[PDB]
RNA sequence: AGCGUGUGCCUACCCUACGCCGGCAGGCGCGGGUAACCCGUUGAACCCCAUUCGUGAUGGGGAUCGGGGAUUGCAAUUAUUCCCCAUGAACGAGGAAUUCCCAGUAAGUGCGGGUCAUAAGCUUGCGUUGAUUAAGUCCCUGCCC
RNA sequence: GGGCACCACC
């Protein structure tokens, strides 16, 4: 039936099992320190984290 | 008579010196044995991105940088003297954390 | 006037040794000796023949300098850089069967025992033998 | 060091020519399907001291070394170094050599010319068969 | 051109080697192969044997680089 | 003259179970095998069994179609039509017995072999 | 040597010591670590000391192919990656033209992070060995007064 | 007509 053929296909690992926790965005991803934001996501929230530019 | 540890972490060290300082003088004063406080290494999380949104331009690197300050402090001592002067020490972004050995 | 290991060369240590280990005899030796290599970055098999002596004087050596290592520590000890064509160069670690099997040989000459806290070590035997061969080494240094 | 009376410059082994000059270990090399470490296992093997030249050998000697060199599994030599280990046709372990390598390929690229797989088309077109990229390399021996 | 280099001694060779090698005032298994139509190998092995039977000196050994010097 | 799969003819590939067969395969062929087969591989075996069970005996079975391109060729297809999917068209494939071992992707190409026009204004 | 990472809300996927089996890729057990605590004294590579080779497209170089074995995955064919035998191409220092660099620098050599179920010929960092030349000019290129 | 720059030269 549907019920079985809805949604699956497998998605425990790859690209398709991960994305951005802001904006659903599944490229340009961070997983350092379990951020799991893309890198625009993280640059627009970096001084609201915690992370400063010292060099 | 209980050895107590207290282990403090912070991010930035004014506050954490702080801190230490006062639990120190606090412990002292009430003719307790104390030692430390040991500093850890500092811990340096880097994450190093692309400034531009999009792919254009000259490749650019925003490096940002978080660090971590770690304090230890060994106090022989029963449990309700150590509380006593903890509670005096709650301080805004230092988290202070006691156990016994 | 004693003579520990560290005063002697340990190139020509690890020959007195290795010749010692031979002449010996009782010491035990796999079949696959002489149809291996010993890594899988090396090209080919060991130019000597009666390598399986030199390895273990070497691994004794070892031992001597720096007690409680085991069978990946060794592997890591002999392991070299890796050319793999037309790409770059890495680390490699050695084979395991042959750490082990001489880690085992050494064992049966009442030379190396099982550590506590876990590996291998020297017997007080086999301390003796690696301080009566730097011993000769000195002396064969000097007199000549 | 002299150059002993019997000496033999050029060997013919397998229908194929040894140079004399160049050490055993790497002299039996020029023949196709033996390689540096099946002849270093070959010669050690044998018995034979590998300090010496392909011509200071008897007859004995080389006789011996083509012996073993056919029949590797009765002298202890793994399948692990055979060549042509679990054969498709008849299923037997062994190292093949010049002429029957050269045949044994040829039936190999037939094999999968006649049966239409992907591999063999791409035998029988000349392009790469490994799944490499063709769009910028490879344009040497092409018009 | 092609070099030919002789890979085991020959009469003449060996006569040459036994006679004049020792007085050459620099001897190296590079000059002897360079002057003598040998290979390395050879050329290593023969000096090898000059050096045991005592007939020329030593100056330094390196796995690069090996000295040998005529009698004084 | 007879076909043997490494000294092995057809009859006794036919009487072999999986694991006896495993050994006669290749790395890859043993490692699905014994991770096992799902329920669309064994689907498609008994689709093929009941058509070449309604075969008259002197013509071929009707052909049966899948999707299924990384299906490993057992024994017991040798003689059967299949149907391959390449992505826009079923290709015709009849399993001879030298195809045992190989995927049923490797009979049905997937593009269109290339032959060169003149080169556009765009190259130099 | 040094910079660093390590068991994760969804979220399945961590770093590994030691013992045994295998020749190797690997497989079995049994422990530590949420970390200056365990991997780890991070026994790194170049470098150093000996051995073999000997100017030969050669034991330089390792492309292209054949046959086997093992791991990740639901799935490896159009070869994921890895291992073993075998095969052994061009290449003998590169035309016109053109790039980067002034001291622990250029270059050589490895090691971490990102990507990552599988995973570096890329990038971003870190050490180790360690120079030749110059302390000038507006000729070329370009930008300003 | 001057000044500067190993993303210029020497
Ligand atoms: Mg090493
Ligand atoms: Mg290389
Ligand atoms: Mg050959
Ligand atoms: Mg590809
Ligand atoms: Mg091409
Ligand atoms: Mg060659
Ligand atoms: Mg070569
Ligand atoms: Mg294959
Ligand atoms: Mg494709
Ligand atoms: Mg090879
Ligand atoms: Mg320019
Ligand atoms: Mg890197
Ligand atoms: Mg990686
Ligand atoms: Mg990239
Ligand atoms: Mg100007
Ligand atoms: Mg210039
Ligand atoms: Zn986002």
């Amino acid at each position: 039936g549907h019920q079985q053929l809805y949604w699956s296909h497998p998605r425990k690992f790859g690209q398709g099992s991960r994305s951005c926790r802001v904006c659903s965005n599944r490229h340009g991803l961070i997983r350092k320190y379990g951020l799991n934001m893309c890198r625009q996501c993280f640059r627009q929230y970096a001084k609201d984290i915690g992370f400063i530019k010292l060099d | 008579i209980h050895r107590i540890r207290i282990t403090l972490t912070s991010r930035n060290v004014k506050s954490l010196e702080k801190v230490c300082a006062d639990l120190i003088r606090g412990a002292k004063e009430k003719n307790l044995k104390v030692k430390g406080p040991v500093r850890m290494p500092t811990k340096t999380l880097r994450i190093t991105t692309r400034k531009t949104p999009c792919g254009e331009g000259s490749k650019t690197w925003d490096r940002f940088q978080m660090r971590i300050h770690k304090r230890l402090i060994d106090l022989h001592s029963p449990s309700e003297i150590v509380k006593q002067i903890t509670s005096i020490s709650i301080e805004p972004g230092v988290e202070v954390e006691v156990t016994i050995a | 006037p004693g003579v520990t290991v560290k005063d002697v060369n340990q190139q020509e240590f690890v020959r007195a040794l290795a010749a010692f280990l031979k002449k010996s005899g009782k010491l035990k030796v796999p079949e696959w000796v002489d149809t291996v290599k010993l890594a899988k970055h090396k090209e080919l098999a060991p130019y000597d023949e009666n390598w399986f002596y030199t390895r273990a004087a070497s691994t004794a050596r070892h031992l001597y300098l720096r007690g409680g290592a085991g069978v990946g520590s060794m592997t890591k000890i002999y392991g070299g850089r890796q050319r793999n064509g037309v790409m770059p160069s890495h680390f490699s670690r050695g084979s395991k069967s042959v750490a082990r099997r001489v880690l085992q040989a050494l064992e049966g000459l009442k030379m190396v025992e099982k550590d506590q806290d876990g590996g291998r070590k020297l017997t007080p035997q086999g301390q003796r033998d690696l301080d009566r061969i730097a011993g000769q080494v000195a002396a064969a240094n000097k007199k000549h | 060091l002299v150059i002993p009376e019997k000496f033999q410059h050029i060997l013919r082994v397998l229908n194929t020519n040894i140079d004399g000059r160049r050490k055993i270990a790497f002299a039996i090399t020029a023949i196709k399907g033996v390689g540096r470490r099946y002849a270093h296992v070959v010669l050690r093997k044998a018995d034979i001291d590998l300090t010496k030249r392909a011509g200071e050998l008897t007859e004995d000697e080389v006789e011996r070394v083509i012996t073993i060199m056919q029949n590797p599994r009765q002298y202890k030599i793994p399948d692990w170094f055979l060549n042509r280990q679990k054969d498709v046709k008849d299923g037997k372990y062994s190292q093949v050599l010049a002429n029957g390598l050269d045949n044994k390929l040829r039936e190999d690229l037939e094999r999968l010319k006649k049966i239409r797989a992907h591999r063999g088309l791409r035998h029988f077109w000349g392009l790469r068969v490994r799944g490499q990229h063709t769009k910028t390399t490879g344009r040497r021996g092409r018009t | 051109d092609k070099l030919n280099n002789l890979v085991l001694f020959d009469k003449a060779t060996y006569d040459k080697l036994c006679k004049e090698v020792p007085n050459y005032k620099l001897i190296t298994p590079a000059v002897v192969s360079e002057r003598l139509k040998i290979r390395g190998s050879l050329a290593r092995a023969a000096l090898q044997e000059l050096l045991s039977k005592g007939l020329i000196k030593l100056v330094s050994k390196h796995r690069a680089q090996v000295i040998y010097t005529r009698n004084t | 003259r007879k076909f043997t799969y490494r000294g092995v003819d057809l009859d006794q590939l036919l009487d072999m179970s999986y694991e006896q067969l495993m050994q006669l395969y290749s790395a890859r062929q043993r490692r699905r095998l014994n991770r096992g087969l799902r329920r669309k591989q064994h689907s498609l075996l008994k689709r093929l069994r009941k058509a070449k069970k309604e075969a008259p005996p002197m013509e071929k079975p009707e052909v049966v179609k899948t999707h299924l391109r990384d299906m490993i060729i057992l024994p017991e297809m040798v003689g059967s039509m299949v149907g391959v999917y390449n992505g826009k068209t079923f290709n015709q494939v009849e399993i001879k017995p030298e195809m045992i071992g190989h995927y049923l992707g490797e009979f049905s190409i997937t593009y269109k072999p290339v032959k060169h026009g003149r080169p556009g204004i765009g190259a130099t």
